[PDB]
């Protein structure tokens, strides 16, 4: 009660697309 | 920011065939992490129709401005929008000529479907982003859909005649039946890969012709790996789940093999 | 500005979607995500405990060979469930996957002897069929009919190499001698996550009748019937790959353009 679940994949997944360019927008969605 | 982590690692888990949904809902769960999510996960593109010159046009992120989306063709926005953000009129001049190269591209690889280039002004250069969709027909059996996202980054130095080149490229890959023979079976999702690389800035070698050149290498070499891993590695993934012939007391016993050797 | 209660409902709703082999992973980032422990352990409990039971996940009980699948048809409220093969009750921790407290069981001898028949030749069929293969067999009275359960499991997780997969079968035999309604579900997934996210959902129904006899005679028709079924859908399934693959695939992206070569930038560009 609780617990933080051991995974077993080693390396994090990494997300290619977080270096993407950004683009600024006039107003937000 | 390791909030965003996490819900780009749970976008990787959970089946691409609901993408649009899920994102939706991810959202909801981590509002503030919304603009962020926007603009780094990738949703099967979505087909606009300019009103104006008749043609459709892509959508995702990069052309949204609010609840609006940027046609490349009219240079507008539907539904119209007060202050929208637009390109300088200098990269309007070179967007309007990325989408004419790229239009030609996809004619090239794709003998149909829809392309759109949006490009937007960066500090030290700018950047662009690459759009493709093209559909299989309902002749054949099976419905197939490919979107292509490349988003191009460019770095002038300040000499010109030199530029690095940052390119992101996505390919979604959606196959899908009801053949009677296996039910339902639906393989879809997709694969990122990066390059990066400079190159000369000439007359005879411009902006556009070196990001196409990127492009297509990319685009070639997914395709390939696409190939090998949806209609190979998934495919032999289902074939070591399960055996049609009776399993050979040769494997069985090399299982054994290696099974006792796994002793904690 | 989504109710506490929707936000729950998300986050129990990406739980039971984990892939296979990735309900950490997932639950991890759904946890990290809602943060609110206490949520969590209210609006969520049913959703641990529904994926256990949806993916038909094996289990080791301590002293027993061999495993055991957790499914609906073994739920006995409290927090434990039934391995009808040994007869005997245990209690499972649905986060931490752990099989506690083997308890002595008693079988509602009616269908015992058919279920025995049936567990026992399924056991040769899953062995000779899937490399790491696992089965259990249900005996039990559904609208006062007595229904025999017969489930598969078989997985390969390989998370270092960024895919996993998993083959699940249900089949039900509804038994009103002479005869015996057959249905059966069969699913199949598989997730490939390096540098990107693909997957293969697939499930097919079957449906038929046969006529019985003997229990020992019945149950090995049973597996037949069983074996061709599930025979025919791989089949399907690895012709469907080939179709996809040099027709609809070829169909979408060529590999070069008409011109047998690369693009000239200079022709597009005037």
């Amino acid at each position: 009660l609780i617990s933080e679940l051991p995974s077993e994949e080693g390396r994090r997944l990494e997300h290619f697309t977080k270096l993407r360019p950004k683009r600024n927008k006039k107003q937000q969605p | 920011d390791q909030q965003l982590d996490c819900a780009l690692d749970l976008m990787r888990r959970l089946p691409p065939q609901q993408i649009e949904k899920n994102l939706s809902d991810l959202i909801d769960l981590v509002p503030s992490l919304c603009e962020d999510l926007l603009s780094s996960v990738d949703q099967p593109l979505k087909i606009a129709r300019d009103k104006v010159v008749g043609k459709d046009y892509l959508l995702c992120d990069y052309n949204r401005d609010g609840d609006s989306y940027r046609s490349p063709w009219s240079n507008k926005y539907d539904p119209p929008l007060e202050d929208g953000a637009m390109p300088s009129a200098r990269l309007r001049k070179l967007e309007v000529e990325a989408n004419n190269a790229f239009d030609q591209y996809r004619d090239l690889y794709f003998e149909g479907g829809v392309s759109s280039v949006y490009l937007w002004d960066l500090d030290h250069g700018f950047a662009g982003v690459i759009l493709i969709k093209k559909a299989g027909d309902g002749s054949k059996k099976i419905k197939g859909c490919w979107d292509s996202i490349h988003v191009v980054e460019v770095q002038e130095k300040s000499s010109g005649r030199t530029a690095h080149y940052k390119l992101t490229s996505t390919v979604m890959l959606w196959l899908q039946t009801n053949k009677t023979g296996s039910g339902t079976m639906n393989l879809g999702g997709s694969l990122t890969r990066q390059m990066e690389k400079d190159e000369t800035v000439s007359d005879s070698s411009p902006h556009i012709a070196n990001i196409g050149r990127l492009v297509e290498d990319m685009e070639n070499k997914i395709r390939s790996t696409l190939n090998e891993i949806y209609f190979g590695k998934t495919k032999d993934i289902v074939n070591g789940l399960r055996s049609i012939d009776a399993i050979p007391d040769n494997q069985k016993y090399k299982q054994l093999q290696r099974e006792l050797s796994q002793v904690l | 500005r989504v109710s506490d209660e929707e936000k729950v409902r998300i986050a129990a709703k990406f739980i039971t979607h984990a892939p296979p082999g990735e309900f950490n992973e997932v639950f991890n980032d759904v946890r990290l995500l809602l943060n609110n422990d206490n949520l969590l352990r209210e609006g969520a409990a049913h959703a641990f405990a529904q994926y256990n039971m949806d993916q038909f996940t094996p289990v080791k009980i301590e002293g027993y060979d061999d495993q055991v699948l957790i499914t609906e048809h073994g739920d006995l409220g409290n927090g434990r469930f039934l391995d009808p093969r040994n007869k005997i009750s245990f209690k499972f921790d649905h986060l931490r996957k752990e099989a506690s407290d083997p308890q002595p069981e008693d079988t509602e001898s009616a269908l015992k002897q058919w279920r025995d028949a049936c567990d026992s030749a399924l056991r040769a069929y899953v062995k000779d069929h899937y490399p790491n293969g696992f089965c259990t067999v249900y005996g039990k009275s559904i609208d006062g009919q007595q229904t025999i359960i017969a489930c598969i499991e078989s997985h390969q997780f390989q998370p270092k190499n960024f895919w996993n997969g998993r083959w699940r079968s249900e089949w039900k035999f509804t038994i009103t001698p002479p005869t015996a309604q057959v249905a059966a579900v069969l699913k199949i997934q598989v997730h490939y996550y390096e540098d990107g996210n693909v997957q293969l959902v697939s499930h097919k129904d079957i449906q038929d009748s046969v006529q019985v006899s003997s229990d020992v005679q019945t149950a090995k028709e049973f597996i037949k019937i069983i074996e061709n079924a599930e025979n025919e859908y791989q089949t399907a399934i690895s012709e469907n790959y080939q179709t996809m693959s040099d027709t609809t695939f070829k169909a979408l992206r060529r590999q070069l353009p008409v011109t047998r070569t690369k693009i000239d930038w200079n022709k597009i560009l005037s």
